């Protein structure tokens, strides 16, 4: 499953994310700290002027000194001393009045002529009011101001806290994606390495590169954006809420009753998101695929004049791409961060109705530090669901990816690779009654039988297509003979391992593939057991090219796949040193000269290779003179050896071999 | 910088967009509206003064605002992600419009892997930030300023300002970091080349490095290319990590400031508790979103990179081999070799020197001599694959330079010495000279290069999928197919280039026999390495480092007792 599997690699890494969550949760905590501070700033300082006064001020704080007297009215007063229930201040419009005299009971604040007006429709004795306003005296607040400024050093000071501790959390984050990320392609890697043949003969080699590369990018995306983004907005939503319910339950509860809206919205993005992202990952898959197939042909391409119709093709994968991108905007315009938004206001609707509600009960004022918190706190909650929106689409997008990834570390139909091999074995191999067939019923090779006896040279010469090729496919295991064995040293191949048998044989492939580093490198393989075995292994049949050359060989650096800058024939004396110079017990010549001129090829490749002859060698030869002294040569028709023999033994009987060697003198 | 690059696109949807800020200006407008009514609100009810009617009146507002909000801000959202979309078709066109008419010259500068990312991942990132990246820009612009004009205009000009003074810092700060993400996601984006091309070059020599017990050494190869992106990532890792704590610092004392200098100032009597909360709400709507306005510029930054990289693949001048020449021939007639002296580009020797030989206008010329001689560096000049040398190929009178790419092209039919198949079935891939042709022509082309008998071997007969790259067929199957390919048309210049070095010594009779009876009178360039196929050319070549020693016919050559004659011994007994 993609969720489970995900949820493996994260625990992969279970103590950097769990130290980058605490630490995550410890910046929230003053983060969310704040607007409580200004709530207990609100409550106590600007609406303390609301007390009682009237103390002589023997002790504490000092006192306000409004007229003539000591005034001082609750915080600082709570020491023992007489308030009486008098000289209460009040706020109407723009003027501060300060009664001044026994207030008996409140509920309506209005003075009009220095009276009491209504309170709570009692009208209880009318109070004789003094307007203060701004500048007459307001020393009313001194003993707030240094509460005030304790509150904002305080602040001040979490601030720095939150900014190391969100250091901490951001750096632990981003290292461990990036950890798991570099441990999903590992393996990944890996996988392909033990995959057989016949998924790679099958497939574009644009298509495998895409799957990996693109969707482990995809992938690196989701946990270094996506999920990074989700811990830090779960958490602080977390923070925010438990916050919340400490201001107002009810509220609270209708402002958290928003998370099964979330979910519902995940859950109609997820269904149409899956399916076109699906759809564009696939045309992406194919784009990659069609882009590594025309670069490597496009010399041809262009030689044909195939342009405008590769154009074609390549533009209706573009113009696919694109339409099922255009099935987005319907999903990603209605369900963007602007329906956060359409929440907002909607969530502050509650916020008014339920404060008002309660206020027409004159009981909605009773802490405006309440309702201040709350808008605070509401709009540090809405601040989040942005970002959890947009990873939204890329998690869905993700989603696929992983999907895609997932389905390849699974493949069931992989071989096992015991990788050691192991000391030299003698060259005897044989064939018995192998019969093979490509794609079921197809049968390239019908009942081959031979053997080699340490030292022979076998030909196995034939005609254009009976199968020659595919016996050095059964004998390096790249595909699996359906009837029949194959036995090197009277042990079948099929009960060893894939690496233990290719340890014994050496081979010069036909298709010379080169990789991009020096000429030393490809005859070498980069293999630390070397030496100077390159210039003696490549002294034979090149000893014109490093001569010519700027740099001295293993220093001239080919480029990518096979040398393009080497010429076709330069490019098999490459493949033939680097197959002698890793020196086999067998050595497998798969047509190894068919692009090297005859003077090179006959003198020096055979004068070097017969010294060398206490080894089985098995030659693929369309040149019958480069096989004409091989021990035992074997004639391919129809995938069947119709002729056996030597090259006297064999014109003899006047058949397919005498018909070849008369026509090519 | 980065949108200066991007203007091109701009300035050609412009009501798309044009419209797209007006809209954004008007929801931005009417978003301003929410915070004064609940400072309003708040203020009626500490007053007393809340009244049902006043409730009413206050929720009927918030959903006629959100409602048409929402409405006209799903058109914007649809016009900037249509661009982006547009934008990514547009810049995936050109690229792989630029990739064709491309010369080997750039390909053995660029990997495939690169390109493939050059395109697929740079285009997906400059899409990124087109929609993505100028949405979010121009949107926090306009908040920014119109949330600043309104907190000025309706609360307070000295509250407003130095609620901002940390702002200041906060560019700087964003500067430093932008600045010094460019340079790391020039060489982030470069690794992804790299890591294509290291995938697939392990992919399609997965043989090689099978066949030679190599899967433990590309592994460990593989892990650390993966070590080292990883110590690089973490590197950017700690870069944004000292980044993200400052801008939350910021935010932070922006914040702190607003609201004890508001708290300090409802005591002055400048303020009313019904403004505060009005003003800590546009403070707030104007710096939360600053938590993710500093990650917009890894968005930002990836996006330029990944343009730059675009635009140095789409800003190379094509090489030398650019036709821009109109001339009136119409028939290749003689090819006349005067003094070439061409040098690979990736070279520091002549590989041509003084090349002097002509072919009349029926003429087979064969072409013999050791490895990497030059045989192939001849017909390379007739392909226009680089640029001309030092010398003369005038075809007839005119040279090649003053003839258009399309005519040459169609004159010549090629047979590359490597072949190149692609996935497609047999009759498909047979049809890439003529594309046109009826089952009948393509019977021919299949007689001719004795490939018919093959076919009732194959399972499917013209429709057996070759495969990609052509592995599904024998080595000589493969180049049968190849030279049907070229003998489809009726070229005026067939060219070969080893063209039987996979065919079983009857085959090789058949098609020599059958190329000599199809090209009786026409113009073909054989290079061979078995000189008894080109026993009937008129002229033949010998070639040894970039000049050519030995010339004349079979029977001239054979007097010279040179390398022709030596060979010839050598490959006429046995
Ligand atoms: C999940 C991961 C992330 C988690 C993030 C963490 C979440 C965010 C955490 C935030 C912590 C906030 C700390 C508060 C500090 C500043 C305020 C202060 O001290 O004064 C307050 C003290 O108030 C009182 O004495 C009255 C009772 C109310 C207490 C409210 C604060 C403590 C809440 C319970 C703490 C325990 C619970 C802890 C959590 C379970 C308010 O003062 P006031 O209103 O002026 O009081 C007088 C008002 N009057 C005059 C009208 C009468
Ligand atoms: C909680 C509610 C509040 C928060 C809501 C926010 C959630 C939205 C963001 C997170 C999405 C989670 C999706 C599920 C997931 O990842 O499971 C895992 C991957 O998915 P799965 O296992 O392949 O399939 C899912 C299970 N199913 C088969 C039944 C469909
Ligand atoms: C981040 C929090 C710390 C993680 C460790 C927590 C401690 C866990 C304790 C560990 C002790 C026990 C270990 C064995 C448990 C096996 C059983 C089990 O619960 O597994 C099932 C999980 O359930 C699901 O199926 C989850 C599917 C949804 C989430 C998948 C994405 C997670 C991405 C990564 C999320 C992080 C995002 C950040 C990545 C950059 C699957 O079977
Ligand atoms: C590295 C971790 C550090 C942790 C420190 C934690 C704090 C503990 C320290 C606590 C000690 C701090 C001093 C407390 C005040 C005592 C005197 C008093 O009450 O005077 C009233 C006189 O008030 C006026 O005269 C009003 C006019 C000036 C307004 C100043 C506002 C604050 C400015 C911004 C001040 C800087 C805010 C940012 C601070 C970081
Ligand atoms: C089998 C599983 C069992 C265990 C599971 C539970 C294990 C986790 C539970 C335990 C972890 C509990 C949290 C403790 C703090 C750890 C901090 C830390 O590691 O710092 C990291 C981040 O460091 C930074 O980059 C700076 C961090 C800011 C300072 C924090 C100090 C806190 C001290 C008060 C390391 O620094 P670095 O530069 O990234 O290297
Ligand atoms: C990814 C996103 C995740 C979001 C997760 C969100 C949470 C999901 C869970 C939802 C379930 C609902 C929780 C009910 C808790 C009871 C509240 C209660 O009794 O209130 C009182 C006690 O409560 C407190 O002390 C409040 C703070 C601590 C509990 C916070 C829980 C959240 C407070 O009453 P008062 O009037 O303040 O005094
Ligand atoms: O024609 C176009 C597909 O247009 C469609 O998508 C509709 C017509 C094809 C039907 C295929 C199912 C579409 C479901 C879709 C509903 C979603 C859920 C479907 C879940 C299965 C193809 O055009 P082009 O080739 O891209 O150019
Ligand atoms: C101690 C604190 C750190 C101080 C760092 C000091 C060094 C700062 C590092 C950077 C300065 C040097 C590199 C940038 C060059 C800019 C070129 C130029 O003229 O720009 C212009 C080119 O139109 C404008 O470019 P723009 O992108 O359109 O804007
Ligand atoms: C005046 C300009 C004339 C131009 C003529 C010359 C050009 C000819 C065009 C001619 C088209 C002229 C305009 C119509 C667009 C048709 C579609 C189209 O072209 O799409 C384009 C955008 O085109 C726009 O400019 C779309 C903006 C129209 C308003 C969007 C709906 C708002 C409703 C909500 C109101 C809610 C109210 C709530 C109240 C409470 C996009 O594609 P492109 O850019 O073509 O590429
Ligand atoms: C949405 C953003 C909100 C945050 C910023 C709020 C701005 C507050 C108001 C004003 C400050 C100035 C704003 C403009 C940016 C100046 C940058 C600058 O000077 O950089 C240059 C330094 O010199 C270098 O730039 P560069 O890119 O390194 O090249
Ligand atoms: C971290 C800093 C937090 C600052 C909190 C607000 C305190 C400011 C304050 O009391 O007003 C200060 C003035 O201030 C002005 O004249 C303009 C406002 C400046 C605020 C700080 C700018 C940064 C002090 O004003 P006063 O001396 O009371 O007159
Ligand atoms: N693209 C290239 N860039 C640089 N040098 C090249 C390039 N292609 C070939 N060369 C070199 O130029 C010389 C001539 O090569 P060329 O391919 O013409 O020889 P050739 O006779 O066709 O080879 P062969 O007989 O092997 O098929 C050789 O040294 C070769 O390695
Ligand atoms: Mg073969
Ligand atoms: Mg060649």
């Amino acid at each position: 499953k993609i969720g489970k599997t995900l949820w493996r690699y994260a625990l992969l890494y279970r103590k950097l994310l769990i130290t980058a969550v605490l630490l995550l949760t410890v910046a929230v905590g003053a983060e969310l700290t704040g607007p409580f501070i200004g709530k207990k700033m609100i409550d106590d300082h600007i609406l303390g002027i609301e007390k009682t006064w009237y103390e002589a001020a023997e002790k504490d704080k000092n006192a306000v000194q409004f007229h003539g007297v000591s005034y001082v009215r609750e915080d600082r007063l709570q020491e023992p001393v007489s308030k009486a229930k008098e000289a209460h201040i009040y706020q109407v419009g723009m003027a501060f009045y300060f009664v001044d005299q026994a207030v008996s009971f409140d509920g309506n604040r209005t003075v009009s002529d220095g009276k009491l007006t209504i309170t709570n429709g009692d009208k209880s004795r009318a109070y004789a009011a003094e307007k203060l306003t701004k500048q007459e005296l307001f020393q009313f607040y001194q003993p707030e101001i240094k509460g005030m400024v304790l509150l904002i050093c305080l602040y001040g000071g979490l601030l720095v806290f939150s900014v190391f501790f969100q250091y901490g959390q951001h750096y632990l984050l981003q290292m461990s994606a990036n950890r798991i990320i570099q441990k999903m392609r590992q393996d990944v890697f890996s996988h392909i390495q033990k995959m057989p043949i016949r998924y790679f003969d099958n497939l574009p080699a644009g298509k495998v590169v895409a799957r990996i590369t693109n969707d482990t990018e995809a992938i690196r995306d989701l946990y270094v954006t996506v999920l990074s983004t989700f811990v830090t907005s779960g958490i602080y939503m977390f923070g925010i809420f438990t916050a919340l319910f400490l201001l107002d339950v009810k509220l609270a509860f209708v402002c958290l009753a928003i998370v099964p809206i979330i979910w519902l919205w995940s859950v109609i993005y997820r269904r149409y998101a899956s399916y076109y992202n699906q759809k564009i990952r696939s045309i992406n898959s194919d784009i990659n695929a069609k882009m590594n197939e025309s670069i490597q042909g496009m010399t041809i391409i262009q030689a044909f004049r195939h342009q405008k119709e590769t154009m074609r093709e390549f533009e209706e994968l573009n113009e696919s791409h694109f339409y099922f991108q255009n099935r987005m905007l319907n999903l990603n315009s209605l369900m963007s961060h602007n329906l956060v938004n359409v929440i907002r206001n909607l969530a502050f609707v509650c916020l008014i109705w339920h404060f008002g509600g309660a206020s027409l009960n004159a009981a909605g004022i009773v802490s405006i530090g309440v309702l201040y918190a709350f808008v605070d706190y509401l709009n540090r909650l809405f601040q989040p669901i942005t970002g959890i929106v947009n990873q939204f689409s890329k998690l869905e997008l993700a989603r696929v990816s992983a999907g895609r990834v997932f389905e390849l570390l699974e493949e069931k139909n992989t071989e096992e690779a015991g990788e050691p091999a192991k000391e030299r074995a003698l060259g005897r191999v044989e064939f018995r009654d192998v019969s093979f067939a490509y794609q079921e019923g197809e049968e390239v090779l019908k009942h081959i039988s031979f053997t080699a006896q340490k030292g022979e040279t076998v030909a196995l010469v034939g005609h254009t297509g009976s199968g020659k090729s595919s016996i050095l496919n059964l004998l390096f295991r790249f595909y699996d003979a359906q009837k029949g064995d194959v036995l090197i040293d009277g042990k079948s191949i099929y009960n060893m391992s894939r690496q233990e048998l290719r340890s014994h044989m050496g081979i010069v492939l036909q298709d010379p593939y080169l990789f991009s580093g020096t000429i030393g490198s490809n005859v070498s393989l980069d293999d630390e057991r070397m030496t100077e075995e390159e210039i003696k292994n490549a002294l034979r049949q090149v000893g014109a090219e490093p001569l010519l050359k700027k740099l001295p060989k293993g220093i001239n650096e080919p480029v990518i796949e096979k040398g393009s800058t080497l010429s076709s024939g330069e490019r098999q004396l490459i493949s033939f040193a680097r197959a002698l110079a890793f020196d086999p017990a067998i050595l497998i010549l798969d047509e190894a000269t068919a692009h090297i001129d005859t003077e090179t090829e006959a003198v020096i490749q055979k004068a070097l290779d017969v010294v060398k002859q206490g080894r089985t060698t098995f030659v693929i030869a369309h040149r019958l003179s480069t096989i004409r002294n091989a021990d035992q040569i074997l004639v391919l028709d129809k995938g069947e050896i119709v002729e056996r023999g030597n090259h006297e033994e064999l014109m003899a009987l006047e058949g397919q071999y005498y018909q070849m060697y008369e026509l090519q003198k | 910088s980065v949108l200066k690059k991007l203007g091109w696109f701009f300035k050609a949807y412009w009501l798309r967009y044009t419209i797209a800020i007006v809209l954004l200006l008007a929801v931005n407008v009417i978003e301003m509206f929410p915070p004064k009514l609940l400072g309003n609100a708040i203020d009626d009810m500490k007053a007393g003064a809340f009244t049902a009617e006043g409730l009413l009146f206050y929720i009927g507002i918030f959903f006629v605002l959100t409602a048409a909000v929402y409405i006209m801000s799903y058109f914007w959202m649809h016009q900037l992600f249509g661009g982006a979309n547009l934008m990514e078709k547009i810049l995936r066109t050109k690229l792989m419009g630029h990739l064709l008419t491309m010369s080997p010259p750039f390909y053995e500068k660029n990997r495939t892997g690169d390109l493939m990312a050059r395109g697929t991942n740079d285009l997906q990132a400059v899409s990124l930030t087109t929609g993505f990246g100028i949405l979010t820009l121009v949107d926090s612009t306009m908040f920014m300023m119109t949330i600043f004009l309104t907190m000025g205009f309706l609360i307070s000009w000295k509250l407003t300002f130095a609620a901002i003074i940390p702002l200041p810092v906060m560019a700087i700060a964003i500067s430093l970091y932008g600045s010094k993400i460019h340079e790391r996601f020039t060489e982030a984006q470069n690794a992804f080349g790299a890591l294509n091309d290291r995938v697939l070059e392990s992919v399609s020599g997965v043989r090689v490095i099978r066949a030679y017990v190599q899967e433990t050494n590309d592994v460990r190869r593989f892990n650390e290319m993966t070590a080292d992106v990883y110590q690089k990532n973490m590197k950017v890792a700690f870069i944004d990590s000292l980044f993200e704590p400052t801008v939350k610092l910021l935010v932070g004392a922006s914040y702190l400031i607003g609201l004890g200098y508001g708290a300090f100032l409802v005591f002055r009597n400048e303020l009313t508790l019904g403004e505060l909360v009005s003003f800590n709400v546009y403070l707030g709507m104007m710096i939360w979103p600053m938590f993710a306005i500093g990650e917009l510029i890894n968005v930002m930054q990836r996006g330029n990179a990944s343009l730059d990289r675009v635009n140095e693949t789409l800003s190379y001048e094509t090489d030398v081999t650019d036709p821009k020449q109109p001339a009136d021939l119409k028939e290749p007639g003689d090819i006349v070799f005067s003094h070439v002296s061409f040098t690979y580009p990736s070279s520091t020797s002549d590989n041509l020197q003084d090349i002097s030989f002509t072919v009349r206008k029926g003429q087979t010329v064969g072409i013999a001599g050791k490895t990497g001689s030059g045989k192939t560096t001849i017909i390379k000049q007739l392909l226009r694959q680089y640029p001309p040398g030092e010398g003369s190929i005038t075809f007839s009178g005119v040279p090649i330079q003053q003839i258009p790419l399309d005519r040459l092209r169609g004159w010549i039919g090629y047979v590359p010495q490597d072949h190149l198949l692609f996935s497609r079935t047999v009759k498909e891939n047979i049809l890439y000279g003529k594309q046109d042709a009826t089952d009948k022509e393509v019977q021919q082309a299949i007689a001719e290069a004795h490939f018919e008998k093959d076919l009732h071997m194959l399972p499917s007969g013209l429709e057996t999928m070759v495969g990609e790259k052509g592995v599904a067929l024998s080595g000589g199957q493969k180049q049968r197919i190849s030279i049907a390919r070229a003998l489809m048309a009726n070229p005026e210049i067939l060219i070969l280039d080893d063209s039987l070095s996979a065919v079983d010594a009857k085959t090789e009779a058949a098609i020599i026999k059958n190329i000599r009876e199809n090209r009786k009178g026409k113009t073909t360039f054989i290079l061979t390495h078995r000189l008894s196929a080109v026993e009937h050319a008129d002229l033949i070549l010998v070639m040894d480092g970039g000049v050519i020693a030995e010339r004349g016919t079979h029977q001239e050559l054979l007097a010279n007792n040179g390398w022709y004659r030596e060979q010839y011994e050598r490959q006429q007994l046995f």
